[PDB]
């Protein structure tokens, strides 16, 4: 069907619907500690009918097995499993505005 | 130094923080089995206490 | 899930005993409803009071 | 979806749909050399998420 | 290193990411030029007279 992200407990919750089985499971992950690579393999090693599992960025890129994965639910992204890209839509948080981010971006990359 | 300790203390105090809980849990279990052979000791040694003092 | 959707074999048990769950055996389904606790790793995900605490 | 078994080259040729992938996929089968639980270990190596065959 | 010679897997990442370096993936080398900033204002009374005006 759909790939959902709920918040519970402040914790993302993604809701995937599996190709081999036809059940909906369900993932919990902590937002520091993880990264995208530890979601791949819980999917992967879930229902073994996945070969290829990947998550792009919405403009075409991908993201890295290493990012973390607070860096990844802040945009949309693409979700490939085995043939089939659902697109995934977090839900937005209370954020920093556009000039104050780039100015703490620019003090802690100038410390 | 006290301007790159700031911005990197609060995601080390958590990572420390998990590693805590973890070897606390795993302290548990090793000292678990221990336990029941430590309280049989100390009640014989305790029988042996009582009998001194109404003794 | 108390939803009804399945629980992914490698959550970890900590967050699973979050919220009360369903554990399905093979004919009846035990509904099963933790006692609440409090905290015991102050984790979460990001926070404006934590920003305004880092300036 | 059916699954069809035809004949090409005197070798029986079985055309099953696999679930993983939701595509067909066809078996060369030899009907002398062959038995059912090769054939059940090929359709279990084609594709992981068939982890329940049988055959009756 | 822009001058031909390799660098040591040793070598930390912010070391690297002070000048241009060239990446050989399999035959392709790619310039790899990062956005670095001044060492001529990098007198670091006045870094620090810019980390005091941004905080």
């Amino acid at each position: 069907d759909d790939v959902t992200v709920v918040y519970q407990n402040g914790l993302p919750v993604i809701s995937v619907r599996l190709p081999s089985r036809r059940e909906r499971c369900q993932f919990t992950l902590k937002p520091i500690s993880d990264s995208v690579g530890v979601f791949l393999r819980q999917l992967q090693e879930e229902d073994r009918g996945i070969d290829r599992v990947a998550i792009y960025s919405p403009d075409g890129v991908r993201v890295a097995a290493s990012t973390g994965i607070d860096l990844l639910l802040l945009d949309d992204f693409k979700l490939v499993i085995n043939d089939l890209t659902y697109h995934v839509r977090p839900p937005k948080r209370d954020l920093l505005s556009h000039e104050n981010a780039a100015t703490l971006n620019d003090v802690k990359t100038l410390v | 130094q006290q301007l790159y300790t700031t911005l990197c203390i609060e995601q080390h105090q958590l990572n420390k923080e998990r590693e805590l809980i973890e070897r606390l849990e795993d302290l548990k279990e090793q000292l678990a089995p221990l336990e029941k052979v430590r309280i049989e000791i100390s009640r014989k040694a305790e029988k042996r206490t009582t009998l001194v003092l109404w003794g």
